[PDB]
Parts: structure tokens; C-alpha cells; sequence
């Protein structure tokens, strides 16, 4: 986000490393891993909401026939 | 002489004459060894 | 300069009545058959005119050149530093002749190698093998007190006895042959007003900003 | 500068500094007798007369009546048959400098005999005809390290006693100097014995093949190609209908006749098409199937879609109906390849960093390569070799090869590469692979094992894709939006084919010979789900997220899905209009002069 | 850039060129108001020249080294 | 900038190494004037201690060989 | 409403029809000017080619030589 007004902070910028419990969208953005396959477009391009039946999810969830988790 | 790399059957007069007749040259390196 | 458009002499003998047609432009030698060539073509032993008049005996008999050049017995002039370098700058190897390259002396201010090269006096004891015979680098003598760097202006290399001027420090080029002068340029501060700091820690003159 | 006015030389570009001046001499001449006088008062050196250079800006230098009478000499200036003495450098320079192509014809070119040796000369290596006295003087006079061949001293010898194999020369003091007869080279040991050359090995010797023989070679066109000779030389022409180009843009895919030069519409109204590939005439119905990728747009996933293509002549008479394979979760499907033999489709996804395989109907998805891919692009497959090849155009570019089953992955080229965006294989020249760069913008080819790297085309204006067919290599300059062509071995020069759009993302050549149809499927129906290929055989595999049944290697615990059939296509030919009834089956409103259910009867 | 030495009156007229030959690289010049002489340095020939204000009678007055040690 | 007796004796620094890149200098009355390459400026100040330093002008091109005409 | 989609090389759309411009508009110029007869509100105004001026304020005849029409 811009915090200067002339956007000089967000320039010459390399995307940060995602930490242990984050997931990295195709556009190099980091989101909480809980948000993958939760039925919401959290990356903005649905990069989080795919291959969902090819993985399991945290034991407190129920997994849909389509592999999404609630 | 059938050299394995092609499956062709060249005349036996071409064996051990220092000419690489077929691709693998089995008439030189495989027979005259 | 004789027989052209402009009268150069005060007397006017520059342009006599018996003057041939001028076929060439100004400041250019004219061949006897009307061809044109540059003045440097005169008496360089490579015939350039159609008649070879540029190498005529009468013309080249008493040819002389500038103080910064040396003349071979062939009567072709080459820069003074192109003697005794194992390169055939003259045609007849008069520059590289062994009797000459033994007997010759350097012009004032230059050091002589056993090879027969002359070099700048500064080139003596600077690690670089300038003479080819390492005559400019006597290790026993180069490491004595007589060749200490001028501490007002020169920076001393770490791993050898080379001294380089301070303005060569972290300029982005290996000047010490061990990269000593490019170490830790981050600590080097630019002059407060005259320099512009780069993305790297080099300081360049401000006049070089946005020059293209 | 004013000093350059009225001084004989034209110093204005238009010569206007000379074209209006007083007379120079007291008889009205402008120039000395030594110079020529152009009619625009320009002075010019005499020997510049009609040398081909437009010297007088007026053109007075190049009048034919003057040109004919100028003295000339063949090595420096020669008469062209239009009475113009062309400059000798301009013979065979690549340009018709005179208007009949005399200064380009081969007869004054080449060599009549190439200065052949007599008894007074010496052959040296292979024709360096200097005088004979080089014979075994123990000096490398020829320059080529072949001046001394044999050369074993001793006066009382002649090799007619069978000391050397063939074609000696008499040594004055050693009996034999024995250079090899043409088509042979001397062996290291026993140099008197000559080894036959292998002329099939040398790159680009013939359009398709070769047959090494005793001191000679013979080359031929393989099955399906006919021998033809161009003005240059050999061409193996493909039989059947002429090859087509398929041009995918972000909105449509366009067909092109490379023989007729007319476009065809094909698929339209689509959006975000990236790469295509086809499968030639599976059902023998006379219609191939074209597969194409679709990118993710906005917040929506892409697709892989397939549709029929008429092999015959059709346009605006057959509506094109595309279908979706149903591969969800697709984002940047940027490499696509169709395996015609095993009936599998391979693709890469640039977002997901992986290579996937599935059937031609989208069933049984399986991941093949999942690790150490940065941006996988431009996959290709060779069932007749059992290898499939992909490029990576990420931060450390590489070209790799692996078995179709997913094993024996290895790196082919990693040295000196930048954005290898496109990839193609020559099935006739040793399965040699081509790829196109975008940073160094070269096109390069290499053997399939990764040996003999060669830079085939230089300064290719940032190529983006390739196809190789019928001895020529086609590519797309992406920015300029032009399709370009060369002889596939890098010889001769480039040539513009046609210009489309900056939206052009690929060129794919469309012909039955592109992908050899007579390759036999190794699978023997013992494998459920996928039956992948490998060098010399097959391999059974399970879909993603399922394993084999324990103690079995041909059966998996996953279920099976029925094949997904094609909708019936519009098969109308010769401009007959397709039609849909209450049954929604495609039928024909056939044109005049033709009969049949569609238009099949003349 | 032209390798010439010019002169003109301060009222911006009678501009003329006094020296135009053998001026490989001139660096600095000084005009002698007393003896009406023109002095200038050449960096290629490594010399100090002299001439009258009209640009005639050129003479070399220094070359090579200065100190007794030729340092 | 430094000055000395005409025989080279008794040197005194006016500016103690603070000038970027002087090229030519001239004197009149109490004032040194000099042209500076790095800043492309013409500057003046007291000829003995450098006090009252003032920038006179600053040009696009480098200045060379300033002279006081008097 | 979307009409059609083409390459991003498209630079302009122009309607090519007779009624786009009133073809029957009368040309007000009276064959006065030697060169240009430009229009102005309710009439015209003569002008000379670039660099040439009117001769002695004729305001119809210029110093420019007339040039043949190109067909
Ligand atoms: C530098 O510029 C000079 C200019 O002179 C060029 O040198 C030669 O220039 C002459 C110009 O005349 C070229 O042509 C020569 O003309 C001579 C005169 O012709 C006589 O015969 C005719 C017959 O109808 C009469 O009308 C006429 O009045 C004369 O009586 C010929 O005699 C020349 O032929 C002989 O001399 C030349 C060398 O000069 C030989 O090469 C010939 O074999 C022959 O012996 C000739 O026709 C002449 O061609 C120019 N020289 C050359 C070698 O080309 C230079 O060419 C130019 N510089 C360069 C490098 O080109
Ligand atoms: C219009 O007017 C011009 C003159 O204003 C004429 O041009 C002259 O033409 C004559 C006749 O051709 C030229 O004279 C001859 O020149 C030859 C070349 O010599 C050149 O080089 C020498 C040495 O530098 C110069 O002295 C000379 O001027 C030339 O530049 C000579 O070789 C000729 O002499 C030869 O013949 C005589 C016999 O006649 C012998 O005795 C000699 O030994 C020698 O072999 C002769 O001198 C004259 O040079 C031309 N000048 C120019 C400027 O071109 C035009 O011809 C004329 N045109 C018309 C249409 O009338
Ligand atoms: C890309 O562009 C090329 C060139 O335009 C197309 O190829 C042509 O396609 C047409 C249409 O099919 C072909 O026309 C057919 O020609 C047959 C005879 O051809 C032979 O003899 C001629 C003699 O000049 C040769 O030129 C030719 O090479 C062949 O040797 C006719 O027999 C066909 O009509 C007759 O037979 C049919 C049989 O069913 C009857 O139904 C008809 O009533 C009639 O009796 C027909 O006219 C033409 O030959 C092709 N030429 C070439 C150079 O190949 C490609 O098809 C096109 N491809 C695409 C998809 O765009
Ligand atoms: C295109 O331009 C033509 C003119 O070339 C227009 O026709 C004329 O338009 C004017 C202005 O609207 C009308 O007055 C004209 O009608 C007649 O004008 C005379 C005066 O000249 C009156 O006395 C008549 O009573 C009558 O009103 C009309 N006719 C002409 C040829 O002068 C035309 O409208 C226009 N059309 C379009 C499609 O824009
Ligand atoms: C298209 O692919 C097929 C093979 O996939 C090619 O046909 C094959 O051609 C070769 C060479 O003529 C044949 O090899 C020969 O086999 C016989 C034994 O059958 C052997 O005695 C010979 O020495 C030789 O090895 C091969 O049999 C043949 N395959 C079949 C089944 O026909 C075809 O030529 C390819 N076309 C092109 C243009 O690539
Ligand atoms: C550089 O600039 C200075 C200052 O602008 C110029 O000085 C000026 O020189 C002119 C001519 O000598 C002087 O004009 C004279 O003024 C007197 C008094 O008004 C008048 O009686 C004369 O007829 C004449 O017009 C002007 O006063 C003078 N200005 C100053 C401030 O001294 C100088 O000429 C310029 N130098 C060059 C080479 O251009
Ligand atoms: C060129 O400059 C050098 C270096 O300044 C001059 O060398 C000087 O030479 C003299 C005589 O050799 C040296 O004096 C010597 O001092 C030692 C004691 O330190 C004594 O044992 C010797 O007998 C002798 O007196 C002097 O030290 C030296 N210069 C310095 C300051 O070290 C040389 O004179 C100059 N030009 C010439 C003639 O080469
Ligand atoms: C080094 O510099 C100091 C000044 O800081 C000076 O007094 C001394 O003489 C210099 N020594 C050398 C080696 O020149
Ligand atoms: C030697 O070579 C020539 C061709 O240069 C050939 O005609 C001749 O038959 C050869 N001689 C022998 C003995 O093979
Ligand atoms: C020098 O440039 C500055 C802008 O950085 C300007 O304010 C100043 O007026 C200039 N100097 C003069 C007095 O010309
Ligand atoms: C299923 O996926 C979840 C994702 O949170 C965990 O990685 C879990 O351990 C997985 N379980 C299996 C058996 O793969
Ligand atoms: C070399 O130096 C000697 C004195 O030692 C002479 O001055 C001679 O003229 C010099 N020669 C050259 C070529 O400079
Ligand atoms: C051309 O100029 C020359 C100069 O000598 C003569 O005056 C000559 O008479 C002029 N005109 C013609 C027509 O020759
Ligand atoms: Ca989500
Ligand atoms: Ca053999
Ligand atoms: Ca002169
Ligand atoms: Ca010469
Ligand atoms: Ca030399
Ligand atoms: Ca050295
Ligand atoms: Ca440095
Ligand atoms: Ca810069
Ligand atoms: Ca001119
Ligand atoms: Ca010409
Ligand atoms: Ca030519
Ligand atoms: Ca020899
Ligand atoms: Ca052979
Ligand atoms: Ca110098």
C-alpha cells in the first residue's frame, strides 16, 4: 500500500517471502493458508480456490464432494 | 553382416576394412576387436 | 601549401605565375597527375599517388617531422614510443634493430629497460610488467623506502607495493591488481556538493547526472 | 559552407552548389581536360566514367553511348550484354546491376576447371595446384597439413609394387608420395590406407536423407515426398493437399493456404486463445480436430477446447462448434502438445509450475513433472522416439527431455539461453529439436540427446514459436506480427510470408505428414486408465490422487469414466450450407453441380 | 574543436584566425601586453610555444623536463 | 585554492579542500573568482580566507578560463 | 452495443456514407485568389503559400509562382 503519497515506498519492490502458514498466489501475493479452497476468491484471480479435491484440510472442517472445505 | 543400429545386411567383404560403412560401424569396432 | 587557392606568404611567391592547375581541395597534397592525397601520405614509404610522387627522392631526401616522432632510416616517421617494442612499425625494422635498441637513450623523464623499451618513469615499480623483461620491476629495489606512495594524494594497495592515485579508489575498475581499491566503498563519503551517489556506493561528478 | 560553391565537386546533395556558376576557362569549359564534365557543370574524375556508381547527380556519368567505349578488363570491369561495362565486384554480388541478370549468371561465375593440376603441379590435399616441387621436401609448403603424404625416404622404390593403396606420385628420393583419391582421408596409423568419408554426417547436405557409399554419397526423398529440383538445388516436395498455416489470435484462429495465399475464417468470437495443436483425421471422416488453450480472464479459469477442422475447402458454409474438455482450475495453459499415437494430450501451466497429461476427452488428469519448473512452456512429444521435451522460460532458463511416463528427466541445454519460448522437432533429420529465444532472439537446433548445438538463424527479431516442414522453418516475430521463413538448415536468406496482428501467438503448420500417421500404438489394452508411452514400449499409470491396487501394476483403485463423444460436425464441402433441424443434426444445403448427403458426389 | 586560435575586437568586429596549423592540442594561452607576444601550451607536443600577436614566427621555448633530476 | 610567494615559499590555503572541481581562477582587488566544473558554477569570495563565498551564475555547459577584464 | 472486434492496431473509425457530409454545399470562392481561397464565416479569404507574401497589398496576387494541378 502507498504510505508516502508519491508511492516511493512501493517502488523497486520485490515480493516478500511467504511465512510457514501462508500460501502464495500466482501473482506472488501471500494469504493465510486457511483461506485456500474456502469458496472465496481471496487471491483476486481465484489462484487460492483450485485443485481442491487433490488435497485434504484441517481436521475441524467438512470437505464437500467438489473438495472445498467448510 | 547385420550391424544392430540399422538392421541392414551389408556384404561381409566390408568387414574389417577400416571403413565405417554403417552408422555404428559394427563391421570395424564390433568384429575386428 | 604551395600552389593552391590562398596566398600564404607575405611576398606572394606562394602562388607564382607558373603555377599548375589546382585539382584538389585545401590542405591536401596534389599528385603530379592530378590525383589527391592527404599530407600524411608524404614520405611514409607506402606510395599513394598514381605516379608515386609522394615518395619521390627529391621530396623525401630531407624530410623532417615533429618532436613527438622518431624517423627511421627509411625516412618514415612514427611516434617516439613505437621504438623497440618487437613490432614492425617501420618497413625495414629500423625501429626494432638490435644495435639501435641496445645503444639508444630515452628522452628526458623516461626509464630505459634492458629490452630497449622506454617507458614513463611512473611505470617503474608498479607491479605491471611494462618492459616485458620485468626490468621495470626489480622486486628487491621496488619494495624499499624510496618508492613509498605520496600519502597526500596516493592510496597504497594492500597485498603488493603498488600505489594508485586516490581518485581511482572504488571507481569501478581494478587498479591495484588485487581489487584492494574497490573494497568497502560504502564507507567512502562523497564530497558534500560536487558528487552524486549512485545506486552502488560510487561517487561521480554531478555534471555527469542525466547526461545520456 | 560558402567556400564549397562553384568548385567542381557537388557538395550540395542536389548539386545546386555547382549547377549555376560562370564558365571556368576562356573557351566555356568548366573542367580541366583531365576530368569529365557532367552536363550539370559537375567536375568528375575521368576513370569514374560509367563504373556503375551514380557519380554525376545529374546522371551524365552513366550514358550508354559513353559506357560502351570505355576501356575495360575482365577481372576489374566486364561488358554486360546491355553494352554496359559492369564493375567486376558486382558479378554474382546477389543483385541484378544490369537489367538482364548477366551480372548474376553462373557461367561467368564459379570456375571453368578450377585450375587443375598437370604433371608439373602438386595436388597437395584436394586440388591446391602449386608446382610439383613441394613433393616430400619435408616442408609444409601447401599450408594445408597435407603437403607430405607418405614420404618415406629411399631411392629404390616405386609404390606400383603395392606399397600404397591408390594414386601415388613418384617421390624423387623416397619412392612414394601418396595423397588420397577424392572422397577419402588418410588414416592416422598406416597413412598409405585411405578411410572413406561419412558424407551423411555433415549438417544440411540434403533435404531429408543420405546413403554413405564408397568415396561417394546418394541422398533421396523418404516415403510421401517427391524429388524436385529448384534453381538452387534439391527439394523433397510433400504429396497430397498443400500445407496450411493456423494462426491463433486472442479472438480467432485463421487458416491460410501457403499455395493459394487466401485466408479462411475458422473459429471466431472466442477470447484469450494462447496456443493450439491438432490431431490429423482420427476417424477417417475427412476432418481433423484442433485443440487450443484459453487463458484465465479476470477472475475466471481458462479452458482447453477442441473443434473439428475441414481438411477440404470450406468457409462460411460450416459453422464451427467448439467443446470444452472440462479441465477445471486452468490458468496459463501456455504449452500444448497432442500425442497422436498414445491418444494423450500433454500441456504445461505457467501459474501451477507443472506438466499434466490427460486423454483427448479430458478424462484421468495426471501430473507428470511437478518440481524445479519455474515457467514451463512450449512442450512437444515424439512417440516414435518415446521422449517429450519442454522449455522453462523463468529466472534460470533450461530445455529438458523426459519419458512420457515421467521418468528419466534430464537437462538438454542450459548454456547461453534466454526465454526459450517455442519448441519443434524434425522427425526426418534424426529427431533433431529446434527452439526459439526472445532475449538473444536466435533460433537454434540440437540433437535429441543434447549434442551438436548449432545456431541455425541469427537476429530473428524475437521469434515466439516454430514449425518445421518440407525443408523450411517458419516463425513469428511477435512485436512486428509477421510470419517469417527460411531454409530449415540456416542457409540462404529470410523471407516474409504474411503479416497478421500483434495478437499473433503461434504459427502451426497443418498437413498429414507433420505427424507420421503410420506409427503403431504399443499399448495392448492391459492398462486401465492411462497407458503412457516410453522408449520402445508402454507404461500403465493411475489418475492423479489415486494409486495402483496393491500387488497389481495394471489396475488402480480409482473408478473409470465413459468417453466423451464429439457432437456431429458440419461436413459440407464446396460451399454447401450446413443446417440444423428439430433433431439439431448437421445436414447440408448442398450447392449446385454437386450431389450426395453432404456434397460428396460431383 | 576547430584547433585554431582566433582574435576579434571587443566591439565584436574584425574577427580573424591567426594560427591554424600544427596545433595538435592547445590547452591554455596568455597574451603579453608589453612585448606583444602570444604564449600557449600544447598538451600533445608537450611544449610551451611563443608567437607575435599576429600569429607569425612561432618558436618552441620549452620541452622535455624542468628539474635537474628530470622528475 | 592556495597561494604562495612567487618563489614558491610561504604557502597558505584559502579553501581547505572544500571545492568540488575548480578549473580556472582570477583575482581583482580583494576577490578571487573561479569556475567550477562539477557544479558548472562561477563563484567568488575573499582572496585570503574565502569568506563571503557567493555563486555568481550557473550554466548548462562547463565554464573555462575566466578573466577579469580591467 | 458491440459492433465487431479487431486487432489493437485499430486507430480510428470513420463512417463512409454520402449523407455523412452535405455534398450539395455551395463553394463560396469566386475564382479571385492566385493560390489558396480559404473559407470564413459567410465567405472566403485569399492566402499565399508559406513564406511568400502579397505583392503591394493586392490581397489576391502573391510573389509565389503558380504550380500545375496533380491528377
Ligand atoms: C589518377 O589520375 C590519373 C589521371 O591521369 C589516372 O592515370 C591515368 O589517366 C589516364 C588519363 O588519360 C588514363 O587513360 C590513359 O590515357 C592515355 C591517353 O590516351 C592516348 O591515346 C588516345 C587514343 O585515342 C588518344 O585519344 C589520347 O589523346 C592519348 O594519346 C593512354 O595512353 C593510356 O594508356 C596507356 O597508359 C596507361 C597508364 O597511364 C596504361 O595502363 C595503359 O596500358 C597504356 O600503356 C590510358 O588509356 C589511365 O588509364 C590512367 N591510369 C591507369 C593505370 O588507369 C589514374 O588512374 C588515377 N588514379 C588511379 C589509382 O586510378
Ligand atoms: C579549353 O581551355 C583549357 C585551358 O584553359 C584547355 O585545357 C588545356 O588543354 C591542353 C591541351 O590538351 C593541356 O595541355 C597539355 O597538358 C598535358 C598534361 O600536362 C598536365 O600536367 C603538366 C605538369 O603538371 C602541366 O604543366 C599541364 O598544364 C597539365 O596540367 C601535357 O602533357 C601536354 O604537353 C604534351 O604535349 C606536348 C606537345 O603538344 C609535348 O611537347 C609535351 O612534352 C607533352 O607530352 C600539354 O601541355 C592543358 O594542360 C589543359 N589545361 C587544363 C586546365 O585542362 C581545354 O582543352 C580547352 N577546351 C576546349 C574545348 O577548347
Ligand atoms: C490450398 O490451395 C490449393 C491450390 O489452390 C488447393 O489445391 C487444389 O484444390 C482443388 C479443389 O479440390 C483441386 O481441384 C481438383 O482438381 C482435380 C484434378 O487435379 C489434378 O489435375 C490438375 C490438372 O491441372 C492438377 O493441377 C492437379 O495437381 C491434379 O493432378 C479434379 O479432378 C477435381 O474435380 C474433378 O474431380 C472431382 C472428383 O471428386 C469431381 O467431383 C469434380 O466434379 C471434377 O470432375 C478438382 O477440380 C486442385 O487440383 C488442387 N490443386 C493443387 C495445386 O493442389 C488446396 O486444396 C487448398 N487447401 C486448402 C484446404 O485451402
Ligand atoms: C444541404 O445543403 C443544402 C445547400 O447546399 C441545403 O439546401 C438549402 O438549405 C437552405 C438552408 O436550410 C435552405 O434555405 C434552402 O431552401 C431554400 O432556400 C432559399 C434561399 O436560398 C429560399 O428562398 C427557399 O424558400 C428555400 O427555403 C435549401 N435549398 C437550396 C439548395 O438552397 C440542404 O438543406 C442541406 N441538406 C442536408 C441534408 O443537410
Ligand atoms: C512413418 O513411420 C513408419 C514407421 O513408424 C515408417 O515405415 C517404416 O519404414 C522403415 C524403412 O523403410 C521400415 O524398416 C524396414 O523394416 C524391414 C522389416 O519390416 C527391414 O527388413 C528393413 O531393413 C527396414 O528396417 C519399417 O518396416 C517401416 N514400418 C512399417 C510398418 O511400414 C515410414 O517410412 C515413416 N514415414 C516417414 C516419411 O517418416
Ligand atoms: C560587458 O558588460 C559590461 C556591462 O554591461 C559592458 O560595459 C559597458 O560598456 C559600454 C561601452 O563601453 C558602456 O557604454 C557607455 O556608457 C557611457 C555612459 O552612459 C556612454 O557615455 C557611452 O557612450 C557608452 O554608451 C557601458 O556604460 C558599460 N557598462 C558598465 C556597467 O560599465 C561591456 O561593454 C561588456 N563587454 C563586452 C565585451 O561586451
Ligand atoms: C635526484 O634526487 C635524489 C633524491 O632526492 C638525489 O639523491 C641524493 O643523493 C645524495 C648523494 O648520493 C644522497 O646523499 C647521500 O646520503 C647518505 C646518507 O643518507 C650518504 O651515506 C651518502 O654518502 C650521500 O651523502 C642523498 O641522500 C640523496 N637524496 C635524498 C634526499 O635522499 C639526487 O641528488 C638528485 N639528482 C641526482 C644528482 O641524481
Ligand atoms: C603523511 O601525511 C602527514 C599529514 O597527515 C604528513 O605530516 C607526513 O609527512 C606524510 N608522510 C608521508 C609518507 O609523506
Ligand atoms: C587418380 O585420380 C584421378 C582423378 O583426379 C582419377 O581419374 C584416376 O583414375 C585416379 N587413379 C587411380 C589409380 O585411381
Ligand atoms: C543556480 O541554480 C539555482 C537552482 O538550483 C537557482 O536558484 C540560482 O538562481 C542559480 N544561480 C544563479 C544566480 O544564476
Ligand atoms: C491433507 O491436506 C491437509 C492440508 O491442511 C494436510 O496436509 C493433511 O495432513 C493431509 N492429509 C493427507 C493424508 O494427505
Ligand atoms: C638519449 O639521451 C642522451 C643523453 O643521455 C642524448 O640526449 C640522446 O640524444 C637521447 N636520445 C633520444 C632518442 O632521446
Ligand atoms: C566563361 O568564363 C570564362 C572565364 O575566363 C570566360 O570569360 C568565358 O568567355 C565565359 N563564357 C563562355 C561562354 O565561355
Ligand atoms: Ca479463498
Ligand atoms: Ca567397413
Ligand atoms: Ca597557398
Ligand atoms: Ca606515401
Ligand atoms: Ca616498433
Ligand atoms: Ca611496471
Ligand atoms: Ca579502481
Ligand atoms: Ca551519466
Ligand atoms: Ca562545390
Ligand atoms: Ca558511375
Ligand atoms: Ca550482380
Ligand atoms: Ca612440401
Ligand atoms: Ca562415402
Ligand atoms: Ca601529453
Amino acid at each position: 500500500t502507498d504510505d508516502c503519497g508519491d508511492n516511493s515506498d512501493e517502488e523497486n519492490c520485490v515480493p516478500r517471502e511467504c511465512s510457514e502458514s501462508e500460501f502464495r498466489c500466482a501473482d506472488q501475493q501471500c494469504i493465510p493458508s486457511r483461506w485456500v479452497c474456502d469458496q472465496e476468491n481471496d487471491c483476486g484471480d481465484n489462484s487460492d480456490e483450485r485443485d481442491c479435491e487433490m488435497k485434504t484440510c484441517h481436521p475441524e472442517h467438512f470437505q464437500c464432494t467438489s473438495g472445498h472445505c467448510v | 553382416f547385420l550391424c544392430p543400429a540399422e538392421g541392414t545386411c551389408i556384404p561381409s567383404s566390408w568387414v574389417c576394412d577400416e571403413d565405417k560403412d554403417c552408422s555404428d560401424g559394427a563391421d570395424e569396432q564390433q568384429n575386428c576387436a | 601549401w604551395k600552389c593552391d587557392g590562398q596566398k600564404d606568404c607575405s611576398d606572394g611567391s606562394d602562388e607564382p605565375d607558373l603555377c599548375p592547375h589546382r585539382f584538389c581541395r585545401l590542405g591536401q597534397f596534389q599528385c603530379r597527375d592530378g590525383n589527391c592525397t592527404s599530407p600524411q601520405a608524404l614520405c611514409n614509404a607506402r606510395q599513394d599517388c598514381a605516379d608515386g610522387s609522394d615518395e619521390d627522392r627529391v621530396l623525401c631526401e630531407h624530410h623532417r617531422c615533429e618532436s613527438n616522432e622518431w624517423q627511421c632510416a627509411n625516412k618514415r616517421c612514427i611516434p617516439q614510443s613505437w621504438q623497440c617494442d618487437s613490432v614492425n612499425d617501420c618497413l625495414d625494422n629500423s625501429d626494432e634493430d638490435t644495435s639501435h635498441c641496445a645503444s639508444r637513450t630515452c628522452r628526458p623523464g623516461q626509464f630505459k629497460c634492458n629490452n630497449g623499451r622506454c617507458i614513463p618513469q611512473s611505470w617503474k615499480c608498479d607491479v605491471d610488467n611494462d618492459c616485458g623483461d620485468y626490468s621495470d620491476e626489480p622486486i628487491d629495489e621496488c619494495t624499499t623506502a624510496a618508492y613509498n606512495c605520496d600519502n597526500h594524494t596516493e592510496f597504497s594497495c594492500k597485498t603488493n607495493y603498488r600505489c594508485i592515485p586516490q581518485w581511482a579508489v572504488c571507481n569501478g575498475f581494478d587498479d591495484c591488481r588485487d581489487n584492494s581499491d574497490e573494497q568497502g566503498c560504502e564507507s567512502v563519503p562523497c564530497h558534500p556538493s560536487g558528487d552524486f551517489r549512485c545506486a552502488n556506493h560510487h561517487c561521480i561528478p554531478l555534471r555527469w547526472k542525466c547526461d545520456g | 559552407p560558402k567556400a564549397l560553391a562553384c568548385d567542381g565537386r557537388a557538395d550540395c546533395l542536389d548539386a545546386s552548389d555547382e549547377s549555376a556558376c560562370p564558365t571556368r576557362f576562356p573557351n566555356g569549359t568548366y573542367c580541366p581536360a583531365a576530368m569529365f564534365e557532367c552536363k550539370n557543370h559537375v567536375c568528375i574524375q575521368s576513370f569514374w566514367i560509367c563504373d556503375g556508381e551514380n557519380d554525376c547527380v545529374d546522371g551524365s556519368d552513366e550514358e550508354i553511348h559513353l559506357c560502351f567505349n570505355i576501356p575495360c578488363e575482365s577481372p576489374q570491369r566486364f561488358r554486360c550484354d546491355n553494352s554496359r561495362c559492369v564493375y567486376g565486384h558486382q558479378l554474382c554480388n546477389g543483385v541484378d546491376d544490369c537489367g538482364d541478370g548477366s551480372d548474376e549468371k553462373e557461367e561467368h561465375c564459379r570456375k571453368p576447371t578450377h585450375k587443375p593440376c598437370t604433371d608439373t603441379e602438386y595436388k597437395c590435399s584436394n586440388g591446391n595446384c602449386i608446382s610439383q616441387h613441394y613433393v616430400c621436401d619435408n616442408v609444409n609448403d601447401c599450408g594445408d597439413l597435407s603437403d607430405e603424404t607418405g614420404c618415406n625416404l629411399g631411392d629404390n622404390r616405386t609404390c606400383a609394387e603395392n606399397i600404397c593403396e591408390q594414386n601415388c606420385t613418384q617421390l624423387s628420393s623416397g619412392g612414394f608420395i601418396c595423397s588420397c583419391r577424392p572422397g577419402f582421408k588418410p588414416s592416422t596409423l598406416d597413412k598409405n590406407s585411405c578411410q572413406d568419408i561419412n558424407e551423411c554426417e555433415e549438417f544440411g547436405i540434403c533435404p531429408q536423407s543420405c546413403r554413405n557409399s564408397k568415396g561417394s554419397y546418394e541422398c533421396f526423398c523418404v516415403d510421401g515426398f517427391k524429388s524436385m529440383s529448384t534453381h538452387y538445388g534439391e527439394r523433397c516436395a510433400a504429396d497430397g493437399s498443400p500445407p496450411l498455416l493456423l494462426l491463433p489470435e486472442n479472438v480467432r484462429i485463421r487458416k491460410y493456404n501457403t499455395s493459394s495465399e487466401k485466408f479462411s475464417e475458422y473459429l471466431e468470437e472466442e477470447e484469450h486463445i494462447q496456443t493450439i495443436d491438432y490431431d490429423w483425421d482420427p476417424e477417417h471422416i475427412g476432418l481433423s480436430v484442433v485443440y487450443y488453450t484459453v487463458l484465465a480472464q479476470g477472475s475466471q479459469f481458462g479452458a482447453i477446447k477442441r473443434a473439428y477442422i475441414p481438411n477440404f475447402e470450406s468457409g462460411s458454409n460450416n459453422p464451427i462448434r467448439e467443446v470444452d474438455l472440462g479441465l477445471k482450475y486452468l490458468m496459463q495453459p501456455d504449452g500444448l502438445a497432442v500425442d497422436w499415437v498414445g491418444r494423450h494430450i500433454y500441456w504445461s501451466d505457467a501459474k501451477s509450475q507443472r506438466i499434466e497429461v490427460a486423454t483427448l476427452d479430458g478424462r484421468y488428469r495426471k501430473w507428470l513433472i511437478t518440481t524445479q519448473l519455474d515457467q514451463p512452456a512450449a512442450i512437444a512429444v515424439n512417440p516414435k522416439l518415446g521422449l517429450m521435451f519442454w522449455t522453462d522460460q523463468g529466472k534460470q532458463p533450461k530445455i529438458e527431455s523426459a519419458w512420457m511416463n515421467g521418468e528419466h528427466r534430464s537437462v538438454l541445454v542450459s548454456e547461453n539461453l534466454g526465454w526459450p519460448n517455442g519448441l519443434s522437432i524434425d522427425y526426418l533429420n534424426d529427431d533433431r529439436v529446434y527452439w526459439s529465444d526472445s532475449k538473444e532472439d536466435v533460433i537454434e537446433a540440437i540433437k535429441y540427446d543434447g549434442t551438436d548445438r548449432r545456431l541455425i538463424i541469427n537476429e530473428a527479431m524475437k521469434p515466439f514459436s516454430l514449425d518445421i516442414f518440407e525443408d523450411k522453418l517458419y516463425w513469428v516475430a511477435k512485436e512486428k506480427g509477421e510470419v517469417w521463413r527460411q531454409n530449415k538448415f540456416g542457409k540462404e536468406n529470410k523471407e516474409k510470408v504474411l503479416v497478421v496482428n500483434p495478437w499473433l501467438t503461434q504459427v502451426r503448420i497443418f498437413h498429414q505428414l507433420r505427424y507420421n500417421q503410420s506409427v503403431s500404438n504399443p499399448c495392448k489394452q492391459v492398462c486401465s486408465h492411462l497407458c503412457l508411452l516410453r522408449p520402445g514400449g508402454y507404461s500403465c499409470a493411475c489418475p492423479q490422487g489415486s494409486d495402483f491396487v496393491t500387488g497389481s501394476t495394471v489396475q488402480c483403485d480409482a473408478a473409470s469414466e465413459l468417453p466423451v463423444t464429439m457432437p456431429p460436425p458440419c461436413r459440407c464441402m464446396h460451399g454447401g450450407n450446413c443446417y440444423f433441424d428439430e433433431n439439431e443434426l448437421p445436414k447440408c444445403k448442398c450447392s449446385s453441380g454437386y450431389s450426395g448427403e453432404y456434397c460428396e458426389v460431383g | 574543436e576547430k584547433q585554431i586560435i582566433e582574435r576579434m575586437f571587443l566591439n565584436k568586429t574584425n574577427r580573424e584566425t591567426i594560427i591554424n596549423h600544427r596545433l595538435r592540442r592547445a590547452e591554455s594561452l596568455a597574451v603579453d601586453w608589453v612585448s606583444r607576444k602570444l604564449y600557449w601550451l600544447d598538451a600533445i607536443l608537450d611544449c610551451l610555444f611563443v608567437s607575435d600577436l599576429e600569429g607569425r614566427h612561432r618558436k618552441m621555448i620549452a620541452q622535455h623536463c624542468v628539474d635537474a633530476n628530470n622528475t | 585554492i592556495e597561494f604562495s610567494d612567487l618563489e614558491g615559499h610561504h604557502r597558505h590555503t584559502v579553501y581547505d579542500g572544500s571545492l568540488p572541481h575548480p578549473f580556472a581562477l582570477t583575482i581583482f582587488e580583494d576577490t578571487v573568482f573561479w569556475t567550477d566544473w562539477n557544479t558548472r558554477t562561477v563563484e567568488k569570495g575573499n582572496k585570503y580566507d574565502g569568506s563571503g563565498r557567493v555563486v555568481l551564475v550557473n550554466t548548462t555547459h562547463k565554464p573555462f578560463d575566466i578573466h577579469v577584464y580591467h
